[PDB]
């Protein structure tokens, strides 16, 4: 090992699995599963229908104190039946902690509001309908955020093109900007970049 | 069963009610946006644009697609009646830059490779 | 409560993906040939979909 | 001819006045900006120059677009733009407005300020150095000097 | 940095030098390093605030 | 002190080659200074230094009044400045190409050209390729 | 560990009090902030005379691109397009083919200045040190088409400026 | 064909048309957008100038990087043109003034200017001319600028006998000088109108309309040596007309007759002046000439292109002539002019 | 070793010119063609042929770490000198 290799801390990694055994053993209605990545990082997937109730017990229970939300994202995986996974981000400045929260959801299932729990929530929810296109049920205020008025599509879906649809130009006839069907002078080129040998058995799959 | 949550209608009549109450806001505001973003079109105009989005998605039978796209048309609605759009962004909706496409295969095969 | 939709999935109304880039567009699903210039294996693992090649033509200024 | 050194002696004249007071737009988008806010700062004193920022498009001779142009934002660069009285003149600052630079393949990204509104000078760089942009800016002066309105006029 | 040619390339002695030092050069500088499977979520306090990456 | 101030501004008056240098140098660079002459150019432009004046105002050119092609009594930029002496000015090192002259190539421009944009001498791209698809050329004889 | 900013009690004491009072209508900080700009006044401005004298550079200041030779005057890359796979902006633009001898020489050698975010990456994985980044930074055009510079640009800007180029590459190939 | 002027791509900004066009006073108010519709569909444009520069930046947007190229011509000197020339394949002529200077008259702008074109692009090898004419071209005509086009398109038509000539009539636009001059009219109080307008005829066209026939015309093949004559799709009377025109700008609309004499003796008045005039006797005589009827001369129709009517286009030029408390009214509040339709 | 093509145009080091018919001369028109005149080709075929007393040689360039990868280059046939596929340069036994 010595000094290139990033060291271990087995304290915070007991005390991350100890305290994720605990969060599912108070809430299995919810709670899927529990992880403890390498590098001491606490993950907990729930089911849907306990964004709410999770959330709450991780804000005001007295052993978790998670009063502040980091981030909140999503992330799309397209060979999935779920095709988003909605990542929570929380932080316990009582304990000095950090939790992530992940769920699911389709293009049409809507995930609940979490403005009740956490303010901050609110654009975030906004950037993930504008992103991605999920739609969270009971938002005080729910439209675009980042993308141009009237834009159609949500860009951070993996199957939306890099280049979008449309681009915009002025027009001096119309005396006005307008947008029109995309054309590149030079297209982006392709880069097949993965070797074909394996980088790390450790990851190695079932031949299936 | 399928078992799928709902977003906002049980089945499809419910969705049809929200299509008509979103189709009634948008007719009462066209003459509105007409008037306020100085358009050279007239409100005959805006309301059959306003009725052939509508009926471009006509086809679709699912309730919680319609409710979507019930979402999607009061955003839209939502931006121009606050004058979030501008001139250009309602404009967008005629496409009168852009040259008129043929659909014939003759006139696609003088043109070039697409189909 | 569920409303229990018994209808194929259909989601072509709100991705605002062109008419044209739907019903002209066709996808290969596949799983990517061997590199014959290498004997590794790695590449051909997973299911790949790609869409049909389109028209390239050259760029007048720059080429 | 008496009337072309007269017209001559004019363009001189006021092309010497429109190119030593040079009024450029507040008005910047990203990281260029901040460039050309150390192009304002004391090393350089761009107003010793006689280029001073106005707020105010009716008040204002130059557009310097110091920054990406985004979709969102092109119809409101275009009005600022079309409410400068004329003369006005455009300099492009930064890869960005050039050409799109690192975002040029992006969705929601203008492939360079040009397609929106004429450009006088391009400014090279990501960021161009405050050097380089004061660089542009006296051979926006230089060209501007080169004009010949009231000699065109007269040969009409 | 690290002395590690897998992640970090080698001085430019070395890769005009070293068959090794030139093929790791010409590997991070086309593929890149592989980076193994996994999310993380890393702070730090910014000059503005808590700045992350997920 | 001010008789002090008052004689240097009369030196600065007497070393620039009289009352007519004096205007010169104002009405050309804004400034009067005047500091140990280091080299100057093939194209005409002096180069001097003053260690005494703080970092950044150390050392400077006096252009040429005629280069390539054109006057530049007014004129100047710049991208006049040829590399070498480009080196110097801008404290990229502290020896000037007279005391260490750049090394001499057969290929190097032997003349400097200042930025052309807007000139009939400005660059234009083109494709730099060969053309790709070679058509066929029919026969130029009758076919019956 | 920390400290408090804003947590100082005035003392209530009358001299405090007129002290204060006086402060209040005599303005008294209001002058001292007058005082600091007169002080301003008097003190030498920070800026040159530009364009007479020029800002402070470096070695490695990543400047106008410029393709090199070597000294037998033949041309240093040989058409790896490593730089075109590094391109975070994808700014390179290569065609290559064996030459009339026989080598291994490019056909098209394009950089989109306009496209460039002028980071120095493509000098850093040139194995040949061919592609460099110079120290020119005045090169603004008045067109845009000026500034899609191909093979013959690249090698006329390395032939302009190879002299000070080298002297740039002998003082910082130490630490590279 | 040349496989260098091959077209390629989807017809848009980035594409290959295959057209190579000079055109020749694309400064102007129909020049500027026959070259943005040439620059949509990816054309290379050469654009002739002898204005000053800064006069043609708004035409450098309309085209994809290297697509627009600007050149310094003299239309006294056929070096020039050849120069301009050289590389085209189409060469479109729109050099033209209402008035007359000390240096070009109408036979200068009119007669000598196209018909060295003509030539220079004839010995040069351009493929394509297409020329522009006016619909009430005459010889016998009263005012001098017909009669020196009726000359001028005889000479282009001598000159280069494959062009196509292309007549309109009193193009109406955004920049045009046939809404905003009856507009301005109104800063003298009254309307000032021979015979109040009573016995002249209008057949005004649209300015898309006529640079569209253009475009189609040079994509045309068949449009090669015929003569078009572009006219909208309806007729006024010019006091119905400049009552409209005066109703859709919401102005009051005072017309007054005022003799023949007294108003070429005011256009006389008005030519004095070193710069642009406001009118001239040229002016006056052409906006009380009637239109001609010629039906033995193909139309827009028979280039793919419907008309528009006036009554649709008229505000987004007249808009800008309102008032703050008539600045919203809508289009169709304003009751469309009766037309004497045949 | 420029050449000028039947139009008048230079021909690059890389052998293009533009043909007579094409419309893409007029981008040169009131403007000039930016073309390099030091021809490495030429430039490397001046430099005469090392002679050294070895099987193989070694070359890197020149200026140590400043030239290209050291490679090594075998002497054995007589038929052809020995060529730097780096720098162009060529080596050769002492024969005849
Ligand atoms: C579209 O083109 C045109 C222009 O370009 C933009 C013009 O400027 C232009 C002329 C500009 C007018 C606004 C001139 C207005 C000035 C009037 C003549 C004032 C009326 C007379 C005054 C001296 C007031 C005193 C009244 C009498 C006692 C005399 C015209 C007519 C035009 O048609
Ligand atoms: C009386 C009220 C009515 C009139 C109101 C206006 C009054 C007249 C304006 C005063 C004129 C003075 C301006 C002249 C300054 C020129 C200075 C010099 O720099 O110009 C040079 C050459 O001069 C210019 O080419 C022409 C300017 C001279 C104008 C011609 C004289 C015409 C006078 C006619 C007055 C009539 C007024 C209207 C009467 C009805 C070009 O140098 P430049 O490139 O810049 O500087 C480079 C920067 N460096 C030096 C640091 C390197
Ligand atoms: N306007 C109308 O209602 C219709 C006009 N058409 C015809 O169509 C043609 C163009 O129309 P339009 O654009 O409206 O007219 P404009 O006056 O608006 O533009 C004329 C163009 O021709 C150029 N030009 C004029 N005179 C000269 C000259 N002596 N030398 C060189 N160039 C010159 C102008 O360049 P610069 O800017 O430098 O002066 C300008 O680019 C004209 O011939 C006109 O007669 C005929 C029917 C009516
Ligand atoms: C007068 C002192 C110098 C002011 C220079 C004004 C520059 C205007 C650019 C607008 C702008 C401002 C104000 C600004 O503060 C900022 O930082 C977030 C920007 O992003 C870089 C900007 O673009
Ligand atoms: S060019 Fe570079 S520095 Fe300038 S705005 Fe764009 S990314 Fe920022
Ligand atoms: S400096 Fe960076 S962006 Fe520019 S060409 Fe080199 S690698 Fe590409
Ligand atoms: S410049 Fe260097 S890295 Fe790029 S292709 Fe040439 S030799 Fe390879
Ligand atoms: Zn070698």
């Amino acid at each position: 090992t010595r000094p290139t290799i990033r060291p271990r801390n087995d304290v915070v990694h007991k005390q991350l699995s100890a305290f994720g055994q605990y969060v599912a053993e108070i809430l299995p209605k919810y709670v899927q599963q529990v992880q403890v990545s390498c590098f001491n990082e606490l993950e907990i997937f729930i089911h849907p229908d306990g964004v709410i109730p999770v959330l709450t017990f991780l804000r005001d229970h007295t052993n978790a104190q998670f009063k502040s939300l980091a981030d909140l994202t999503a992330v799309d995986v397209p060979t999935r039946q779920n095709r988003f996974e909605i990542v929570y981000n929380l932080l316990s400045l009582r304990f000095n902690s950090r939790i992530r929260v992940k769920t699911y959801t389709d293009e049409l299932t809507p995930i609940e509001s979490s403005v009740t729990v956490y303010k901050a929530a609110n654009w975030y929810e906004r950037e993930i309908w504008d992103m991605f296109g999920v739609f969270f049920a009971n938002h005080p205020d729910l439209r675009r955020i980042l993308t141009d008025y009237g834009f159609e599509g949500h860009p951070f879906r993996k199957d939306f093109p890099l280049s979008g649809y449309v681009e915009l130009r002025y027009d001096d006839e119309v005396k006005r900007v307008v947008a029109e069907p995309v054309e590149l002078a030079q297209e982006f080129r392709k880069f097949d970049l993965n070797s074909p040998w394996e980088a790390f058995p450790a990851y190695r799959q079932p031949p299936e | 069963g399928t078992s799928v949550k709902p977003i906002f209608s049980r089945d499809m009549n419910e969705a049809k009610r929200r299509v008509r109450e979103l189709y009634r806001a948008w007719y009462r505001e066209v003459p509105n946006t007409v008037h306020l973003f100085q358009l050279d079109i007239s409100v005959k105009q805006g309301r059959d644009k306003v009725r052939e989005m509508f009926m471009k998605n006509a086809h679709v039978t699912d309730p919680r697609v319609v409710d979507l796209l019930v979402i999607k048309g009061k955003m839209e609605l939502e931006e121009t009646i606050n004058v979030w759009k501008q001139r250009t962004h309602i404009m967008r909706f005629f496409h009168e830059t852009e040259a008129p496409r043929p659909t014939d295969f003759l006139s696609k095969f003088y043109v070039g490779h697409d189909p | 409560q569920l409303i229990a939709v018994d209808e194929k999935l259909d989601i072509t109304t709100l991705t605002g993906v062109p008419e044209e880039h739907i019903k002209t567009r066709k996808v290969r699903i596949f799983v990517p040939a061997r590199n014959n210039m290498q004997s590794g294996v790695n590449n051909t693992k997973k299911w790949k979909m790609e869409f049909d090649t389109r028209e390239r033509w050259e760029n007048p200024l720059m080429g | 001819s008496r009337g072309e050194y007269v017209v001559a002696k004019l363009d001189d004249l006021v092309n010497w006045a429109r190119r030593s007071s040079l009024w450029p737009m507040t008005f910047g988008l990203a990281c260029c900006a901040v460039e050309m806010m150390h192009m304002a700062a004391p090393r350089y004193d761009m107003d010793r120059f006689g280029v001073v920022f106005r707020a105010s498009p009716r008040q204002s001779d130059v557009m310097i677009v110091a920054g990406t142009l985004t979709n969102k934002m092109a119809p409101a660069l275009r009005k600022v733009y079309d409410q400068m009285p004329e003369p006005r003149y455009v300099v492009s600052m930064g890869s960005c407005a050039n050409g799109g630079g690192y975002y040029h393949y992006s969705y929601s990204v203008v492939r360079g300020c040009d397609r929106i509104v004429p450009v006088d000078i391009y400014v090279p760089g990501c960021p161009p150095t405050a050097e380089a942009l004061l660089y542009g800016i006296l051979q926006l002066q230089r060209k501007i000097k080169r004009e010949k309105r009231l000699r065109i006029w007269y040969r009409r | 940095k690290v002395d590690d040619a897998k992640v970090s390339p080698p001085k430019r002695a070395e890769m005009k030098t070293s068959m090794e030092s030139l093929i790791h050069h010409f590997k991070l500088y086309t593929e890149g390093y592989q980076v193994p499977p996994g999310a993380t979520y890393t702070a730090i306090e910014a000059p503005k605030g808590e700045f992350g990456v997920y | 002190e001010l008789v002090q101030v008052l004689r240097r501004g009369l030196q600065q008056v007497s070393g620039h080659g009289g009352l007519r240098g004096y205007l010169r140098v104002l009405f050309r660079a804004n400034d009067v200074r005047v500091g140990t002459l280091v080299g100057e150019d093939k194209y005409g432009n002096k180069y001097y230094e003053d260690n005494k004046q703080f970092f950044g105002r150390h050392r400077w050119v006096i252009y040429t009044t005629e280069m390539n092609g054109r006057d530049t009594f007014w004129d100047v930029d710049g991208s006049m400045v040829p590399p070498e002496w480009h080196r110097w000015l801008h404290c990229m090192t502290d020896d000037p190409p007279t005391t260490k002259p750049p090394t001499a190539r057969k290929y190097i421009w032997t003349n400097h050209k200042f930025n052309v944009s807007g000139t009939p001498q400005q660059y234009v791209p083109y494709s730099t390729t060969r053309k790709k698809i070679q058509e066929w050329v029919p026969p130029s004889t009758p076919y019956k | 560990t920390y400290k408090f900013v804003n947590m100082r009690e005035p003392s209530m004491d009358m001299k405090s009090v007129t002290d204060r009072a006086a402060q209040t209508l005599l303005w008294t900080e209001l002058v001292r902030g007058l005082g600091m700009t007169l002080s301003y006044l008097f003190r030498e401005p920070a800026t040159i005379n530009y364009p007479f004298e020029k800002g402070p550079l470096s070695p490695r200041f990543r400047g106008e691109h410029a393709l090199r030779r070597y000294p037998s005057g033949e041309e240093r890359c040989i058409a790896c397009k490593l730089c075109e796979a590094v391109c975070p902006a994808q700014a390179i633009t290569i065609e290559a083919e064996p030459r009339a001898d026989g080598s291994r020489r490019t056909t098209r050698y394009d950089i989109d200045m306009t496209k460039c975010i002028y980071c120095g990456f493509c000098q850093e994985a040139c194995p040949v040190d061919a592609i460099v980044e110079g120290p020119n930074f005045e090169f603004s055009t008045e067109t845009h088409e000026e500034l899609l510079y191909n093979k013959e640009k690249l090698l006329n800007n390395g032939d302009k400026w190879e002299a000070e180029i080298a002297a740039n590459i002998q003082a910082d190939y130490l630490y590279r | 064909l040349h496989h260098a002027l091959i077209p390629h791509g989807k017809g848009g900004r980035s594409s290959v048309s295959g057209i190579v066009a000079t055109v020749f006073g694309a400064t102007g108010f129909l020049g500027r957008y026959v070259v943005n519709h040439l620059g949509r569909m990816g054309s290379q444009v050469i654009v002739p100038y002898r204005c000053e520069p800064y006069d043609t930046m708004h035409l450098r947007p309309m085209g994809d990087l290297g697509q627009i190229i600007f050149m310094e011509w003299n239309g006294k000197d056929k070096d020039s043109i050849r120069k301009v020339v050289e590389h085209s394949n189409v060469v479109i002529n729109l050099v033209g003034r209402e008035w007359e200077t000390k240096n070009f008259d109408f036979e200068d702008v009119f007669v000598k200017i196209p018909h060295a074109i003509a030539q220079v692009s004839k010995e040069a090898g351009v493929e394509k001319l297409i020329h522009i004419s006016h619909l009430n071209a005459d010889i016998k005509s009263p005012s001098r600028y017909l009669r020196s086009k009726a000359v001028g398109e005889k000479e282009v038509r001598a000159a280069f006998p494959e062009a196509t000539i292309i007549k309109p009539s009193d193009i109406f636009g955004r920049e045009d000088r046939f809404l905003n001059y009856f507009a301005s009219m109104r800063w003298f109080g009254g309307v000032p109108l021979i015979s109040l307008g009573k016995e002249t005829v209008k057949q005004p066209v649209y300015i898309v309309d006529v640079s569209k026939g253009i475009i189609n015309a040079i994509k045309d093949p068949d449009a090669k040596g015929k003569t078009f004559a572009f006219v909208g799709p309806n007729r006024y009377l010019l006091f119905d007309l400049v009552q409209y025109i005066f109703a859709v700008a919401y102005r009051p609309f005072l017309p007054y007759p005022l003799p023949h004499f007294a108003y070429r003796w005011v256009g006389r008045l008005f030519e004095v002046s070193p710069f642009e005039p406001w009118t001239t006797r040229d002016k006056v005589e052409r906006v009380h000439m009637s239109d001609m009827t010629l039906p033995h001369l193909p139309g827009l129709e028979d280039l793919g292109i419907q008309a528009t009517p006036l009554e649709l286009k008229a505000i987004e030029v007249l808009r800008r002539h309102r008032t703050y408390r008539w600045l919203t009214s809508e289009m169709e509040d304003v009751k469309p002019a009766k037309t004497v339709n045949i | 070793g420029v050449r000028t093509s039947p139009t008048g145009e230079k021909v690059t080091h890389t052998g293009q010119a533009y043909d007579d018919g094409d419309y893409r001369r007029v981008r040169f028109s009131d403007r000039q063609k930016e073309v390099n005149e030091n021809f490495a080709i030429d430039l490397i075929a001046e430099q005469p042929v090392s002679e050294v007393g070895s099987r193989v040689i070694s070359c890197d360039g020149g200026g140590g770490a400043l030239g290209h990868p050291r490679v090594y280059i075998n002497l054995d046939k007589e038929t052809k000198t020995g060529t730097c596929g780096y720098c162009g340069l060529q080596f050769r036994q002492p024969h005849h």
